[PDB]
């Protein structure tokens, strides 16, 4: 029993973390086989960040312009290319700790574990969600750039995030492992800001199922709703609209608890209109939206406390 | 809005 | 910027996790050097749990009564002893992945990372606090027994918790790595229940400092308090009393923000009496008590956003 | 109150 924001175990990722220095900038890189991935802005100084041309800054670099350090061992760079907003550094050694891996592009609403690193040394691990506005609410200090996000299926690490920047609101932006950013953001210091965010409806719903699987039914009601009547309520409370596809995904959780999705949607609709007042769900005073349906199935018992 |  | 419940990176601990089977009971064990630690109730069946005599049940076991599996490799048990509520199993192989380590007994209010495991395979990592009532609010299913809690300093793992049981409230109980339980609990299935819990005042205070270091001052006031007048308020709101030693520990955080501890105590006192109403602190609707002063220093910038 |  219990329900916690839970990260994947981080050791497969830890044995991949290195330090990358170009000139006076130092940050983290990801070492798989004979490649090290990192943010291209490692080639930038503070003044170039205002208006950098990366093609022009990069061509001025050689292989020995880059220092890669794995523990106390220096890796020798023997090739380098730019891929979108990443650098790919070829090194003289394959990482012997390379796990089975994939590079995936995560969709808004999905969750992943972040291994926060400074100087190529892992310092902590936490879970977060890709927000609808393409930011993550992370915890990152100077030097965390090139820290990665990942999920783990069996023994395969699916890398989905590399850290690049912090926006003026205190939330975070970065790229997949192809160097393509999440959201309309760019790796230069300009006036750019998080777009307006919305609550992830699918997740809230899933976490209400989680509550039921663990044994709580207090927020249920005798009502049902149409998909469309729910969305008229949703949209006034700044929830994402629910789609038939989201209703579909909730099938297994629906089947485990015997609660019809649109019946749980009526239950949510009532929580939005009436509040919780004094009452908690799974320990929480508020409606939580950073657990996917998948996160709930993975963590909860397959057997409902009826 | 800093690169980190 | 940002502030998250953060776990230590789990890889040093992951390479220590094994599976221990006695008869039909399977659970997790911790493999350091030539020893594997696990809950002594691995020698128990469901009916013995009601009233077990472990000295009598154990003497009926041989070394080959125990199967230890590390990955797909069988370890051979070559010695066994009981230590309090743990078994120590000697094996034919030293763990080559043994980190630098210590066994520590954690104090109420302190935090640690849990690596939840099933069948000796790590499945997730999260942070929690030793509650004043000696329970943890974990997330654990059948088969999680022998999952460990730990903190990491430099490259030394300080192990402080092994998981044993779940109480009827859904919260969790277990032991240090000497097999001595936290709180008045015993490894038998009896009517025993969590004692009444209290909020960890020191932690709430620390997390108010965290808010200030990250740039928020809204909950501050022009008042101050005596240590004693605060505790009269504390105690009516079910907070632990604050001591001069707790006031002391808050010194560095006090010094970083320029807010006198008893001035932050007046600020808390006012939050208790007046509520927050509509407002959040570090994203939170409620007063958070699962970050120590140490957790705040470790995670926050050393430079206040003034 | 189960051993887990």
């Amino acid at each position: 029993s219990g329900f916690r924001k839970m990260a994947f175990p981080s050791g497969k990722v830890e044995g991949c973390m290195v330090q990358v220095t170009c000139g006076t900038t130092t940050l983290n890189g990801l070492w798989l086989d004979d490649t090290v991935y990192c943010p291209r802005h490692v080639i930038c100084t503070a003044e170039d960040m205002l208006n950098p041309n990366y093609e022009d800054l990069l061509i001025r670099k050689s292989n020995h312009s880059f220092l890669v350090q794995a523990g106390n061992v220096q890796l020798r760079v023997i090739g380098h290319s730019m891929q979108n907003c990443l650098l790919r550094l070829k090194v003289d050694t394959s990482n012997p700790k390379t796990p089975k891996y994939k590079f995936v592009r995560i969709q808004p609403g999905q969750t992943f574990s972040v291994l926060a690193c400074y100087n190529g040394s892992p310092s902590g691990v936490y879970q977060c969600a890709m927000r609808p506005n393409h930011t993550i609410k992370g915890s990152f200090l100077n030097g965390s750039c090139g820290s990665v996000g990942f999920n783990i299926d069996y023994d395969c690490v699916s890398f989905c995030y590399m850290h690049h920047m912090e926006l003026p609101t205190g939330v975070h932006a970065g790229t997949d492992l192809e160097g393509k950013f999440y959201g309309p953001f760019v790796d230069r210091q300009t006036a750019q800001a998080a777009g307006t965010d919305t609550t992830i409806t699918l997740n809230v719903l899933a976490w209400l199922y989680a509550a039921v699987i663990n044994g709580d039914r207090w927020f249920l009601n005798r009502f049902t709703t149409t998909l469309n009547d729910f969305n008229l309520v949703a949209m006034k409370y700044n929830y994402e609209p629910l789609t038939q596809d989201h209703v579909d995904i909730l099938g297994p959780l629906s089947a485990q608890t015997g609660i019809a999705v649109l019946d749980m949607c009526a239950a949510l609709k009532e929580l939005l209109q009436n509040g919780m007042n004094g009452r908690t769900i799974l320990g929480s005073t508020i409606l939580e939206d950073e657990f996917t349906p998948f996160d709930v199935v993975r963590q909860c018992s397959g057997v409902t406390f009826q | 809005l800093a690169a980190x």
